[PDB]
RNA sequence: CCCCCCCGGCAGCAGCACUCGCCGAAUCCCGGGGCCGAGGGAGCGAGACCCGUCGCCGCGCUCUCCCCCCUCGGGGGGGCC
RNA sequence: GAGGCCACGCGCGCGUCCCCCGAAGAGGGGGACGGCGGAGCGAGCGCACGGGGUCGGCGGCGACGUCGGCU
RNA sequence: CCCCGCGGACGCUACGCCGCGACGAGUAGGAGGGCCGCUGCGGUGAGCCUUGAAGCCUAGGGCGCGGGCCCGGGUGGAGCCG
């Protein structure tokens, strides 16, 4: 037996959509292989806000 | 261009074989030194007795630096304190050994601990034969077997240790970089001692196994991997 | 393992071969006094034995 | 190109040689011996002959398969060992020394008591518990199926014969050619005979390994003999 | 028999006359029994084609020349400044 | 001056130290070390304690009686 | 400038495939997955079926950790399933 505790092992984040729109799966996809194949951590910000919930991608006004 | 590129990249194949021949060459002298100074600090324990001895005198050596530390009781019933002393320890389970640099701060964690572990002081050869045959890596957050110096190097090198015996060297005779040596290494998973132990219930100076043993802890080694 | 795969300890450790085999001319070195050390030994006690 | 010299490195060791790095430099002569600078045709042309048939034909040789299979295996990786059996270093027990008596553990000549005359390029035991003796021929054992006793006969200066090898001593087999389905009961060649090369071969070899066991007394009755376990000794406990 | 000698000498030496230790960078060699064999495209090279006998590591011989010891070209050694 | 060890082995020029004569203790002649200086390349066979097992080893037996099927 | 060879395994349902490391108790309770199961509806299988559906029986052969499922034999006689 080893002296550790399990509660946290599972981390709770997106690491897909939830939705089944099939273009941003495409598009997911396409930011999927650039954040994996280049070291721009642009490309990984913008792969997780596409992971992320409507809530979670507020709208953006104009002004 | 097809002359051209074989030619660069003979080139290249050949600088990096050099490169190799030349750190293979380094690691090979730097264990040489070792050596030597490993059976310069042994012969000069025994002359300083001898000098002493000679004029009649009492010379004390050195309290000993370096600590391996046994957890020998399981995990059940453990009590907050020593629970919180084991884990910084890293002796999350039994028969779990580590390294431990001596001072006051971690002999007092030693003494609150004292029930539940067995520790002494290892010699040169218990740190080899714990680094050769259970050494193993704490390489991004993976427990990695040392069976290439390049692991040690890739994780090491900037503090100078490069390969088995620039790690050994610096757990034995504790150096700077210390902590980092002894923190990249996995705490080492340990057999059940063969032979059995005399009583892992009580104190080492009563017949038991628990507490300070002062060298004897080489022997518990020998039987424990 | 390395203490029991002799390739495994030299690359890990290339002066191991060379530490195994000072060790080895020197116990086969030590050893070949001793015996004939023994031997002398015995043939002086042979000689002071049957001197005659 | 020269002729190939000895190793140079006298072996002290398995795997370690007995002189260093800058040792075997100095005595290669490497300091001298410095160097800086300086196929099969896969197709044949053959005349195909005939009027206006072109001048030749450039024929290949391996022409590509016929046929795949729908799926395949994929290659092994490398293993830098596994030698063949052919290979493999044959170890003989230090108490098996050629004129020893052995006495057979396994097959129809349990418990006899033979004569070992030489290790062969298997590792299996040619022995020759004589025939006239105990009907035991020029015949293939294993050693780990045997037990080497402390009497031992001296076997030097006789000649065992060049030819009496494991390919000699191979079985040898009739079945199956020309004959798919049995219809008609095969069982014919089923009794072994016995070759006069073979005969030969056991005469020539008794007939030097005969006068010495008849040299040290009653040796003959012990070979005669077979070995057995009495109901008080224990084989622990026994001295061979 | 015990102690001090004016002082010892020889051999051995934690003894292969089993009195009493701690050890191994001051440590190596060999052997036996048991359990196991997971993985499966490792080729920067020829532009591979018989199934990559491959990487790291440790070695040997040749692209130099003399000899030595056994076999009858083969095997085993000393090197050669 | 009648042994052991070295994971020491190309030249040229530069530096550092040592040696000789030193006719200003000038100037040349020699050794040792170098991490210094603009210029491409060793290949060819093997053995293997070398990124997890193979044999280019073998035997016996097989139809109305026996072989295998841990379910 | 490849060519005496015109040639060169598999892969990548990307919701896929592959590698490495650590870990595995559980009531009440929470969550995920279910190519677990029942009934009916929209699609789809140029699906199955009187040369035998459903159901049932079975010392028959198997698959899955499991929920369960497939196939053989019998009975049955008109519907059924992915
Ligand atoms: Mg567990
Ligand atoms: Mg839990
Ligand atoms: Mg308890
Ligand atoms: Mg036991
Ligand atoms: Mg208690
Ligand atoms: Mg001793
Ligand atoms: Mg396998
Ligand atoms: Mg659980």
């Amino acid at each position: 037996g080893v002296d550790i505790r399990h509660n946290k092992d599972r981390k709770v984040r997106r690491k897909e959509p939830k939705s089944q729109d099939i273009y941003l799966r495409l598009l997911v996809k396409l930011y999927r292989f650039l954040a994996r194949r280049t070291n721009s951590t642009f490309n990984q910000v913008v792969l997780k806000r596409l992971f992320m919930s409507r809530t979670n991608r507020p709208p953006l006004s104009l002004s | 261009n097809f002359a051209e590129l074989k030619i660069k990249r003979l080139r290249k194949k050949f600088a990096q074989k050099m490169l190799r021949k030349a750190r293979r060459k380094l690691i090979y002298e730097k264990a040489k030194h070792y050596h030597k100074e490993y059976r310069q600090m042994y012969r000069t324990e025994i002359r300083m007795a001898r000098m002493a001895r000679k004029a009649g005198n009492f010379y004390v050596p050195a309290e000993p630096k370096l600590a391996f530390v046994i957890r020998i009781r399981g995990i059940n019933g453990v009590s907050p304190k020593v629970r919180k002393v084991l884990q910084l320890l890293r002796l999350r389970q039994i028969f779990n050994g580590t390294f431990v640099k001596l001072n006051k701060a971690s002999i007092n964690m030693l003494r609150i601990v004292e029930p539940y572990i067995a520790w002494g002081y290892p010699n040169l050869k218990s740190v080899n034969e714990l680094i050769y045959k259970r050494g193993y890596g704490k390489i991004n957050k993976k427990r990695i077997a040392l069976t290439d110096n390049a692991l040690i190097a890739r994780s090491l090198g900037k503090y100078g240790i490069i390969c088995m015996e620039d790690l050994i060297h610096e757990i034995y005779t504790v150096g700077k970089r210390f902590k980092e040596a002894n923190n990249f290494l996995w705490p080492f998973k340990l057999s059940s001692p063969r032979g059995g132990m005399k009583k892992k219930t009580t104190h080492f100076v009563e017949g038991g196994d628990a507490g300070n043993r002062e060298d004897q802890i080489n022997r518990l080694i020998r039987r424990m991997n | 393992n390395p203490l029991k795969n002799l390739r495994i300890m030299l690359k890990l450790n290339p002066y191991a071969k060379t530490m195994r085999r000072n060790t080895i001319l020197r116990q086969a070195r030590n050893h070949k006094l001793r015996v004939d050390k023994a031997a002398a030994a015995a043939a002086a006690l042979q000689a002071k034995s049957d001197e005659k | 190109k020269g002729k190939p010299h000895c190793s140079r490195n006298p072996v002290l060791v398995r795997g370690i040689g007995r002189y260093s790095r800058s040792a075997m430099y100095s005595r290669k002569a490497m300091y001298k011996r410095k160097y800086s600078a300086a196929k099969v045709l896969a197709t044949v042309t053959k005349p195909v002959g005939g009027d206006k048939n072109g001048g030749t034909r450039v024929v290949k040789l391996r022409k590509m398969p016929r046929y795949y299979p729908t799926e395949d295996v994929p290659r092994k990786l490398l293993s830098h060992g596994k030698k063949p059996f052919s290979q493999h270093v044959r170890k003989l027990r230090a108490s098996i020394t050629p004129g020893t008596i052995l006495i057979i553990l396994t097959g129809r000549h349990r418990g006899k008591r033979v004569v070992f005359l030489k290790q062969l390029a298997s590792g299996l035991l040619l022995v020759t518990g004589p025939l006239v003796l105990n009907r035991v021929p020029l015949r293939r054992t294993h050693q780990k199926f045997v037990i080497a006793t402390s009497t031992k006969i001296d076997i030097s200066n006789v000649k065992i014969p060049k030819h009496l090898t494991d390919a000699y001593f191979k079985k040898k087999k009739l079945r199956k050619p020309r004959h798919q389905e049995g219809e008609i009961f095969d069982t014919e060649k089923e009794k072994y005979e016995i070759t006069e090369q073979r005969k030969i071969d056991q005469k020539a070899v008794d007939s030097q390994i005969l006068p010495k066991i008849k040299a040290i007394p009653q040796l003959q009755g012990y070979l005669r003999s077979v070995f057995a376990l009495t109901n008080g000794i224990y084989p622990h406990k026994l001295v061979f």
